[PDB]
């Protein structure tokens, strides 16, 4: 019934500005409070701000790492909330998650205190600052050429930043499918590794192609992947 | 029970003075009893079902009734309320006589 | 749940409170009967150096009084008036309406001084201090108690 | 402005068994505490408002406790969608740099499960570019403890390779791993056996699996 769509993440230089939208649908915005609560990698959860609806005065409040170079405003007749990033630091690098302090958590709070429960989340947003380009993903097949069950894979290798997706064969081949996490390699960049298990028999009969899609670099690429039994019968 | 309050505590963190069971050894006796501040017993009651809040929605809708107890009677501390609620339950059930396949009547 | 007696003829059981006795009548509340009993009637030391030996002073717990209609004639009852050394009273004054136990043959008055270190002096084996129709579970100040326990019966 | 701090920080049971997780706050806070559950690659979802208080739609096996600094958190039977990593955040004051606390993540216990392992060798297209890399698989396995060491013409190397772990499976509770070996194309044109070895406590002997450069 309730949705929350975060837009506007991408790769940007260490001291660059960089605006995140934050769109809401199923409630009443106007009368609820808004807050953008950041995940670092490696450092869990984050709150990075808050502000209040109109009726209580919007006021805003910010973090401590954070006070002095971001800025957040809310246009109620889009039901949008807008977070606007000015001299990035390299330790702002997150996933960046949007949610909503709804009216009937203000409600529950008796002793009238200024904190708040948050009560939905989106699907959040990539931020990624380094000192680097984006670069195009790698994609060579993996050949399967074991017994009853094989194992058929694809290598992804080279890319930056991280959003990368893996779908096999436009998605008809959604079971067993393991699509491994990002590894960083000694010279700067990621590597990826997709595999899927299928039965022998069907190697033979059937035609697999992974999809990498790659939406930074807007590159999407798909391979094909094929196998050893002897032809000797030449003249 | 609706609650218009406008804000509300969701959890009951109650204490009461009847004891739990299982007193351990001569503790009743009140030479060897806890002092005024340590009679009581906690629990932490969660809202559910929406209850916590309604309960305390009926004790606003019963205060101005309480309230006007107080000014009929002439005891300057009132303990028999409990127990005139009880008596009208009972004469509520078995006041009259109990005529079987009666609305008034309470019988298997 | 405080026990309650049931009487029947040369009977006397505690009433069950999960169990029901529907041959059990309760037709009118003269039926029940709250009464004292002196410990005197237990085989307790009535000499003033072992009643003493049983009571004790204690701050902290507020004084608690319950009534009952019908008591026992004591032999023994004991009356006192402790001062501290400073001249000031250790026990109150008895409350309006707390007069002193009606049916003794020897009144015990103790006089003298001690610490009194409480502000009530307490029974230390959880008894009774019976007045006239009033149980309280602390001394009062001159006034003549038995040392008892209170039991419940109804009547038949 | 405010410290809260989970216990544990990792935790290992069976499906059925009563978990409980402690949050710990540094100053007085009467019932401010809320949980929140995230699954991996998706956002929290909230769980617990205040005290001991399900949000509507949440399971009945969750359950909230405790008030003032310590706070408990209890699930009554563990279930397979009950695997993610769980919060604590206070709500009493204007929240601070902790005020959420560092996490804890549930993990599923199981039968032990033997991996299945399967290697492959780098592509031809990727060797056109001068870079190698190698794989070895082992999926379908728990626990997420296993030993892998790459020998190339039986001498084992270090720092050349890099392993990726797979987040537990929500159907089966089982892990899988990936070890990706990189070496240049000279060297790797210098060597005949490569082989990735792997110990693991659901095999009684640890399994090699090997390839000669250009077999079939
Ligand atoms: C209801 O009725 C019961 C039953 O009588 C009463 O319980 C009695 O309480 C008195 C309290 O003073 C007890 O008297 C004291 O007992 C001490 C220990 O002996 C008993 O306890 C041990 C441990 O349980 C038993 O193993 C033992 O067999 C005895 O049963 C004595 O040490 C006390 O002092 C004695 O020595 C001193 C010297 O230091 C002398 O000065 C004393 O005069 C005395 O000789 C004292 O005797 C009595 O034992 C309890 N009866 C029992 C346990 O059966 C309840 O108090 C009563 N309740 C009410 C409200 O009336």
């Amino acid at each position: 019934e309730v949705q929350l769509v975060e837009s506007g993440g991408g790769l940007v230089k260490p001291g660059g500005s960089l605006r995140l939208s934050c769109a809401a649908s199923g409630f009443t915005f106007s009368n609820a409070w808004m807050s953008w609560v950041r995940q670092a990698p490696g450092k869990g959860l984050e709150w990075v701000g808050r502000i209040k609806s109109k009726t209580d005065g919007g006021t805003i409040d910010y973090a401590a790492p954070v006070k002095g170079r971001f800025t957040i405003s809310r246009d109620d007749s889009k039901n949008t909330v807008y977070l606007q990033m000015t001299s990035l630091k390299t330790e702002d690098t997150a996933v960046y998650y949007c949610t909503t302090y709804t009216e009937d958590m203000r409600y529950f709070d008796w002793l009238l205190r200024g904190g708040e429960t948050f009560d939905y989340w989106g699907q959040g947003t990539l931020v990624t600052v380094s000192s680097a380009s984006t670069k195009g993903p790698s994609v060579f097949p993996l050949a399967p050429s074991s017994g009853g069950t094989a194992a058929l894979g694809c290598l992804v290798k080279d890319y930056f930043p991280e959003p990368v997706t893996v779908s096999w064969n436009s998605g008809a081949l959604t079971s067993g499918v393991h699509t491994f996490p990002a590894v960083l390699q000694s010279s700067g960049l990621y590597s990826l590794s997709s595999v899927v298990t299928v039965p022998s028999s069907s190697l033979g009969t059937q035609t697999y192609i992974c999809n990498v899609n790659h939406k930074p670099s807007n590159t999407k690429v798909d391979k094909k992947v094929e196998p050893c039994d002897l032809e000797v019968d030449d003249d | 029970i609706v609650n218009a309050q406008p804000k509300c505590n969701p959890n009951l963190h109650y204490w009461t003075t009847q004891d739990e069971g299982a007193a351990i050894g001569l503790a009743w006796i009140p030479y060897f009893g806890p002092a005024a501040e340590g009679i009581y017993i906690e629990g932490l009651m969660h809202n559910q079902d929406g209850l916590i809040c309604g309960l305390r929605q009926l004790a606003n809708e019963t205060t101005q009734a309480l309230q006007l107890f107080l000014r009929a009677t002439t005891e300057l501390r009132t303990f028999s309320i409990l127990n005139r609620k009880a008596i009208d339950f009972l004469l509520q059930r078995w006041g009259g006589t109990c005529h079987i396949l009666g609305p008034d009547c309470c019988i298997e | 749940s405080i026990p309650l007696g049931v009487i029947h003829n040369s009977t006397l059981q505690v009433s069950d409170v999960d169990k029901l006795v529907c041959r059990d009548k309760l037709s009118s509340t003269n039926q029940l009967r709250s009464v004292g009993l002196n410990l005197e009637g237990n085989g307790v030391a009535t000499d003033v150096p072992s009643a003493t030996k049983r009571w004790g002073f204690r701050s902290g717990v507020p004084p608690k009084v319950v009534n009952y209609e019908a008591g026992e004639w004591a032999e023994n009852c004991y009356n006192l008036e402790i001062k501290k050394p400073d001249g000031s009273e250790c026990l109150p004054a008895a409350p309006d309406g707390i007069r002193g136990f009606p049916r003794c043959r020897y009144v015990h008055k103790v006089s003298g001084t001690g610490p009194c270190a409480g502000d009530f002096a307490f029974h230390k084996e959880g008894a009774f201090f019976l007045y006239d129709r009033l149980a309280s579970t602390v001394i009062y100040r001159g006034t003549t108690f038995a040392e008892g326990v209170v039991a419940f019966l109804i009547l038949p | 402005d405010i410290r809260l701090t989970q216990s544990p920080s990792s935790l290992s049971a069976s499906v059925g068994d009563r978990v409980t997780i402690t949050c710990r706050a540094s100053h007085y806070i009467s019932t401010y505490l809320n949980w929140y559950q995230q699954k991996p690659g998706k956002a929290p979802k909230l769980l617990i408002y205040a005290a001991s208080n399900l949000q509507s739609g949440v399971p009945s096996r969750f359950s909230g406790s405790g008030f003032g600094t310590d706070f408990s958190l209890t699930i009554s039977s563990l279930q397979p969608e009950d695997f993610a990593t769980y919060h604590c955040q206070q709500s009493y004051s204007t929240p601070g740099r902790y005020t959420f606390g560092q996490g804890t993540k549930v993990e599923i216990k199981r039968t032990v499960a033997a991996p299945s392992v399967f290697i492959f060798p780098p592509s031809d297209e990727q060797l056109k570019s001068g870079t190698a890399s190698v794989v070895c698989l082992l999926n379908n396995f728990y626990p997420r403890e296993a030993k892998v060491q790459w020998k190339v013409d039986n001498a084992l190397q270090s720092g050349n390779s890099q392993e990726s772990v797979t987040e537990q499976d929500s159907k089966d509770s089982t892990y899988s791993l990936s070890s990706t070996l990189t070496l240049s194309k000279a060297d790797y044109e210098k060597h005949k056996v490569y082989a990735c070895e792997v110990t693991h406590q659901g095999l009684r002997s640890p399994v090699t699996k090997s390839f000669n450069r250009g077999e079939c």
